[PDB]
């Protein structure tokens, strides 16, 4: 009856939410049962608290949705759970620091008991670790929300900036040299070969595969290994939120202006079959693109320009391992001690974003004002703070959003008879 | 003419009678009465100021629950001393990890735009103080403080403070 | 817990006194320490100097900078910076974490208000030297 | 059997595309155009969002 | 005293110093305890040494050596290493193959800022008047 | 202040401890336990014996068999009977020990040295008040 | 109209109503006494603990069945002296065959478990019971006890 004989249930619901810039917050979670089709249509408005000065830059607003099967979370506790049936032991909960606000990142008001089922928490983690966070950053392993930061939990946890020379460098581990073990006076010609082979495999494998699923595919085989626990991406949409200004009219102002932002957005997910019981997270993330008051083009701040820098001589750029640059090679007042590997030639593949110096030292301007410091993580993850400068009330945090979630899911639960 | 609907300070609808009867001006200025939450109006018809060199003050405890570091604090007061002590007044901001009784060691002072006349003093002005605590364990307090090299005398009057963390409404008939 | 903070703050002043190197130029030094005021346009040289005192030897010799805790930066400021202008010197150093947080694995970046009230405290109980009590510094100047 | 969409008329992948030709918002029965996969090239050809 | 956390480490040191000697050569102990500035080439020698003391302080008490306590590396860097190098000494220990900073499971290699935060705290209120002939 | 679940149980154990007067320590062990003297190598054996008795208490006085105890009960014990000079060894003595959670949920997750130390310390401080080291149980 | 385990236990302690459970004024003393339990009393330990367990159940309609670990813990937490909590948990561990209770249902009680729950109940953490009763409830509903 494989069962097409299901009825549609109306799980649609308005949700007045709000959150913080630079941090991934969940917007709504609808628990799905197995064999459901779940279909969503989200419409609403995105705003930024009243800015200090007129509108200057806009922000990209990505809204996601993922499918996280309970199985990835209570592994084999869940398999017994379902086989066992009415007799299974009730499934773990996870604890939360006792404030009303603090399960915020999961889209629920922390229940009075300071408990939240594991799936809701482990999902978010299982997500952040797979889709945001640079592949090089360490997996976030946390048991219960008791282990979070007021910042990290009452708002969502911080994501990466937008991709760009100093925010998306090559993985810090990327080799700059492979040594072979040669004997004094002789190389083993046949050994060299094997040595390159081992590179080539490593190389691709590090960038071009990662998952078990990938290895096998390389042999031209297939396997449904779930245990990598990678949640599904279902939909994902992206807007650039802008608009308005509010010209002032009394004597003191006139030339003064605010910057009301309103972009309305629809974010839809089409009929998705739901393989097995599980929770469906949506999530939203707002980021202002980075733009520094102090970023300079490499070629203008590296110093004496040599042949491998301006030639663009593909041969070299072709056969030359990454180069270490330093924040000082890219920012005025950047820290030379702190370096990052960059593929040779990125200068010719990317261009800055110059913010004339008349702004640096002005207040309202969601720029970046001063090159981050700290290891490449603390440099790549957004600091939700340097935006408080361009707002007048962070009461409703940095972004409001009145939203209305149209969600119909066709499951077969019986009727209100019995 | 149209009625003004804006004011520098809004008092609490409920005023408290100072229970104490004598303060002794000091460097560790005493706190006239235990601090209340966000707003309170304190009135005393006979407070005997002993001789001393320092000041006494009146507290309100910053309700640090709304995410906003800088908030407006108000103070409105009318105090009359039997004698002219030649004192200066000011709003103070000191934090403490415990119910204060005396102005601690580290405190800050901000000018108010009141008017002095001999033994008198009236004011209604507001000032923006950073209400979140500068040091982790504390609670931050703001109060009105008079300070001088006191000679025994008495004073009458009221002194009310409020922390603008929310607005109050009032009938604007033309709406 | 403030006593521990204070304790660790003073303890760092002892370390600072064992300067092995300072990179500053006679002038940068007349800039870190003078009564002369720092206008907004100086905030960067300010940071170069304060930083030059926080990571000094590490730099001179070639080891990489690693993050210093707040209790240390407070010493550096209380000891080298003039009182007129500790505010900007703190405004420009906001961010670092207190040892406790580092230890506890909690992220607590520190904003201006904190660094200033803390350093101000340190300055008051740090008769360890004013700087005044050591002309020696000018020995370890630069080069 | 199976479908995936675009990257970064409606959906894409040509074969998939054709099966998305079906539905009838009205047929409650399980449809093939249900199922899925999505691709934001940042990730596929990159690492994170 | 919040130093409730370091007392054993300090305890072992006292005993060690007075009662015995640790595996370090004569100029090595100089290296560790002296005013000499540690230049870049002195790394291996820096590890070689600070390691030495830590294993030592550890044996005496009765702790094993692989899970090596972050609090002992603190005491040693705190006591033997001259103040001119209490900073650089921390760096040289970052991610030493013996310690594990464990935070909720997460056995993460020790980052050199927590070593310095630990040492800058042991030193907070204790006797460290150490040079020795 | 907060102090939730794990800590709340740490407190609760301290209360059980005050009341469970009963131990299997001979006067001098109680000294050894509480001594401000450090513990060295050769001493270990008594250290085990003493700390252990301080945990399985009433079960040792009357000989019934043992019981693996939860990481919170173990820290209460160490917070209550061990000199701060010696909290650290008190723990390597009591290593694999699951927190109540894991015991309840079925997730065996043994705790090690550093972890119990962190916890004991946290327990130590929340009990500063209830810590009263009043030796009104110095018997048998 | 629904009185729950946990409230039953505190109620019965409040007004020491041994009568409600099936303890004699004397039994109640063993349970709640400041006396170390010796292995000669062991049997009366269980006798009484079980008596509190299956008693309150009967008091709150749960037709019998076995008792869930978490229920035994509550008993061992409200009715036993802090001197024996250890030995009490030791006395309930394992399936000693019973009175007339359902066979094919006896699943050995782990010991530590018993103590982990008693500490939590002894600490302000009532949810272990609450959650635990519902599971019980639902089992009993599919079974037709409602």
């Amino acid at each position: 009856q494989t069962g097409a004989e299901r009825m549609p249930h109306d799980l649609s619901h308005l949700g007045f939410l709000a959150g913080q810039i630079g941090r991934l917050i969940t917007i709504s979670t609808t628990p799905v049962i197995a064999g459901d089709s779940f279909e969503m249509d989200a419409v609403g408005a995105l705003r930024l608290s009243p800015l200090r000065r007129g509108l200057a830059i806009d922000s990209t607003v990505d809204i996601f949705t993922f499918y996280v099967p309970h199985r990835h979370v209570y592994g084999e506790q869940w398999i017994k759970f379902m086989k066992d049936g009415v007799n299974a032991t009730p499934l773990p909960t996870v604890n939360t620091t006792g404030y009303i606000d603090h399960a915020a990142f999961l889209g629920t008001i922390n229940p009075d008991t300071n408990k939240i089922p594991k799936h809701l928490f482990q999902g978010y983690l299982n997500i952040y670790n797979n889709y945001f966070k640079a592949p090089w950053m360490p997996d976030r392993t946390e048991a219960n929300p008791n282990e979070l930061n007021q910042d990290d939990a009452r708002y969502g946890f911080r994501c990466c900036h937008l991709k760009n020379i100093w925010t998306a460098p090559l993985p810090p581990e990327t080799e700059l040299s492979r040594q072979m073990t040669t004997s004094t006076t002789s190389i083993d010609i046949m050994g060299l070969q094997a040595a390159y082979a081992n590179l080539h495999t490593d190389q691709e494998r590090d960038y071009f595969m990662q998952r078990y699923r990938d290895v096998i595919s390389s042999f031209g085989g297939k396997t449904s290994y779930d245990a990598d626990n990678r949640p599904l991406l279902v939909m994902r949409s992206n807007l650039w939120a802008s608009g308005y200004d509010v010209d002032g009219t009394d004597q003191t102002s006139l030339g003064q202006f605010s910057g009301r932002v309103q972009q309305t957005y629809k974010h839809s997910v089409p009929r998705f079959f739901v393989p097995e019981h599980g929770t469906m997270f949506t999530l939203a993330l707002v980021r202002f693109p980075p733009t520094a008051t102090k970023e300079i083009q490499y070629l203008n701040a590296k110093g004496a320009l040599t042949y491998t820098d301006i030639a663009g001589d593909p041969v070299l750029y072709g056969n030359l391992p990454p180069r270490e640059i330093s924040m000082k090679d890219v920012f005025r007042s950047g820290d030379s001690s702190k370096k990052f590997k960059i593929a040779e030639g990125q200068w010719y593949r990317y261009a800055p974003s110059y913010v004339s110096p008349a702004y640096h030292l002005l207040e309202g301007f969601p720029f970046i004002q001063e090159p981050p410091s700290g290891d490449l993580q603390e440099r790549v993850l957004i600091r939700h703070h340097d935006y408080d400068q361009c707002f007048q009330s962070v009461q409703l945090l940095q972004w409001n959003s009145q939203v209305k979630f149209n969600v119909t899911v066709y499951r077969n639960l019986p009727t209100t008879r019995d | 003419m149209f009625q003004t609907f804006i004011s520098r300070h809004n008092s609490n609808f409920f005023s408290d009678k100072l229970v104490l009867t004598s303060v002794t001006p000091a460097s560790s200025a005493p706190v006239l009465q235990t601090p209340k939450a966000t707003s309170s109006t304190l009135y005393f018809d006979s407070l005997t100021v002993n001789a001393g060199n320092g000041g006494f003050l009146h507290c309100i405890q910053m309700d640090t629950s709304v995410n906003a570091a800088n908030q407006v604090v108000s103070v409105g007061a009318d105090i009359a001393f039997d004698a002219d002590p030649k004192f200066f007044a000011c709003l103070v901001r000191f934090e403490s990890s415990s119910v204060p009784t005396t102005l601690p060691t580290a405190y800050d002072v901000y000018p108010l735009n009141g008017r002095h006349d001999g033994g008198y003093y009236t004011v209604k002005d507001c000032v923006t103080i950073d209400v979140l605590p500068r040091t982790p364990g504390n609670n931050v307090y703001v109060g009105f403080m008079v300070w001088s090299n006191f000679t025994a005398t008495k004073c009458r009057g009221l002194v009310s403070l409020n922390q603008v963390i929310k607005e109050i409404i009032c009938l604007q008939p033309l709406k | 817990e403030q006593s521990v903070r204070f304790q660790t703050a003073l303890a760092s002043i002892k370390l600072i006194q064992a300067s092995a190197v300072l990179d500053l130029t006679e002038d940068d030094f007349d800039f870190l320490t003078s009564n002369k005021v720092w206008i907004a346009t100086d905030r960067s040289r300010a940071r170069r100097c304060v930083e030059a005192c926080v990571y000094g030897t590490l730099d001179f010799v070639g080891y990489p900078r690693f993050p210093a805790p707040v209790e240390f930066i407070a010493a550096v400021i209380a000891y080298y910076v003039h009182p007129v202008n500790i505010q900007t010197a703190c405004l420009i150093m906001e961010g670092a974490e207190f040892t406790e947080n580092i230890i506890n694995g909690v992220e607590r970046p520190v904003k201006a208000a904190e660094l200033f009230a803390f350093t101000l405290r340190v300055r008051a109980g740090n008769t360890d030297v004013l700087t005044d009590a050591e002309e020696n510094v000018r020995q370890k100047l630069r080069a | 059997m199976e479908q995936l969409t675009k990257n970064q008329g409606a959906t894409c992948d040509d074969k998939s595309a054709q099966i998305y030709a079906r539905f009838d918002k009205n047929d409650w029965r399980i449809q093939p155009a249900e199922f899925y996969r999505f691709h934001d090239a940042e990730v596929n050809t990159f690492g994170y969002f």
